[PDB]
């Protein structure tokens, strides 16, 4: 919940035109209050991208422009780029109570036709000083991927195990593709007994597989 | 170029008060026609703003959080803070400052910029927990050719963040710090690996070096063929 309105997700084609609205009330953007927008980059403080309605800070390409009109407001992006994903809020003040300085819930922002890249896998087996303190972990690291989902499963030799499992959900580089990683939990003993242990990758309908033993 | 830097705890227990100061370079808090901000981003959620101040004192809050906000000023340290009282899981995000120019307040044209860095306050009644630190050792196998990827394993640590960095910040090229997986047990884990010249395994030494500031530890661990 915020006091502005806007669609929680925006999708366009690359070089095309793009617009995230932001609407509000008689109380702020329609009592002639300007709207402000910020960029947000993924794990990173917004950042002003457009100010007092349609002015842009230096540092920010042209492509970027911003109107309003009655109780609500527009950022439009032209020759869409894929640097322009983002989450995009708008801000604008509220005067129904004592002044407030009210925000948009933010729009994440998607450009199509981005190719598919498959995960780039790394699997590394426990320490041996995590086995030294009778626990062990190994680490499924998977990055590069495109689109952002894909499903981890491990094995002891061939067979599942379902046990002990932990799994980021996939989360956006700053190269616009998913990293995420996934954790299996096993007892020193678990891990010397067996031959071997996997990592299968599942993504798009292709698996990649990696294998480590003791 | 002015610049804000958030500091503070980033552990509360539900019904206590959560406390962030603001440290600003590069441009003064006293004598300046700007209102000094805070604003909040629970973790995958929207900004809000908390409230903002002048110089000399005058304030004004987000209705919403009014009875449980405090924004003070330092004017002769050049920072300014924030306290909110009675929190709840509610209030865990990630805590910005940052500045506006303003005119007249209530002419509602101002904006926020620049921003601070962010900290995130986690409210909740776990206790801290530092983390175990443990080598991936270098492994040729999934990298491009001559490169080896190794990394550090940073295990059940609470709360978030850590931040690592590789050779005290020396190297930079290469380095993957991952997303933690938070895990039933209410404890987060988290890997950073980088990929280097296989050649100078043997010649070179690499560090990972993790720094969680909710428990105060810090693990400097050397990373070994």
């Amino acid at each position: 919940q915020s006091v502005l309105t806007q669609p929680p997700s925006v999708s366009g084609a690359p070089g095309q035109r793009v617009t995230i609205s932001c609407t509000g009330s008689s109380s702020n953007i329609g009592a002639g209050y300007d709207v402000h927008w910020y960029q947000q980059l993924p794990g990173t403080a917004p950042k002003l991208l457009i100010y007092g309605n349609s002015n842009r800070p230096s540092g920010v390409p042209d492509r970027f422009s911003g109107s309003k009109s009655g109780t609500s407001a527009s950022l439009a992006i032209t020759g869409l780029q894929a640097e322009d994903e983002a989450d995009y809020y708008c801000q604008s003040y509220d005067s129904s109570l004592s002044g407030d300085m009210v925000f948009g819930g933010g729009t994440k922002l998607t450009v199509l036709g981005q190719p598919k890249g498959a995960p780039s896998v790394t699997l590394f087996p426990p320490s041996s000083e995590e086995l030294q303190a009778n626990k062990a972990t190994l680490v499924c690291l998977i990055s590069d991927f495109y689109p952002g989902a894909v499903t981890v499963a491990w094995k002891a030799d061939s067979s599942p195990v379902k046990a002990g499992v932990e799994t980021t959900t996939p989360s956006k580089q700053s190269n616009n593709k998913y990293a995420a990683s996934s954790y299996l939990s096993l007892t020193p003993e678990q891990w010397k007994s067996h031959r071997s242990y996997s990592c299968q990758v599942t993504h798009e309908g292709s698996t990649v597989e990696k294998t480590v033993a003791p | 170029q002015l610049q804000l830097q958030e500091s503070g705890p980033g552990l509360v227990k539900p019904s206590e008060t959560l406390s962030l100061t603001c440290t600003v370079s590069g441009g003064s808090i006293s004598s300046s026609s700007y209102y000094w901000g805070w604003i909040r981003q629970p973790p995958g959620k929207g900004l809000e703003w908390i409230g903002s101040i002048y110089y000399s004192g005058s304030t004004y809050y987000n209705p919403s959080l009014k009875s449980r906000v405090t924004i003070s000023v330092d004017t002769s340290k050049n920072q300014f803070s924030l306290k909110l009282s009675s929190v709840t899981a509610a209030d865990t995000a990630v805590y910005y400052c940052a500045t506006s120019y303003v005119d007249n307040w209530h002419s509602g044209l101002h904006w926020f910029d620049p921003w601070g860095q962010g900290t995130l306050v986690t409210v909740s009644g776990a206790s801290t927990k530092g983390p175990s630190v443990f080598p991936l050792a270098p492994s040729s196998k999934s990298t491009s050719g001559g490169t080896a990827a190794l990394g550090c394993l940073v295990k059940d640590y609470f709360p978030e963040p850590v931040t690592v960095s590789w050779n005290s910040g020396a190297l930079t090229s290469g380095v993957h710090t991952f997303p933690a997986v938070l895990q039933s047990s209410g404890l987060y884990s988290l890997s950073s690996v980088v990929t280097v010249p296989s050649s100078s395994l043997g010649t070179q030494t690499y560090i990972c070096n993790v720094n969680h500031k909710p428990s105060n530890t810090k693990v400097d661990k050397r990373v070994e063929p």
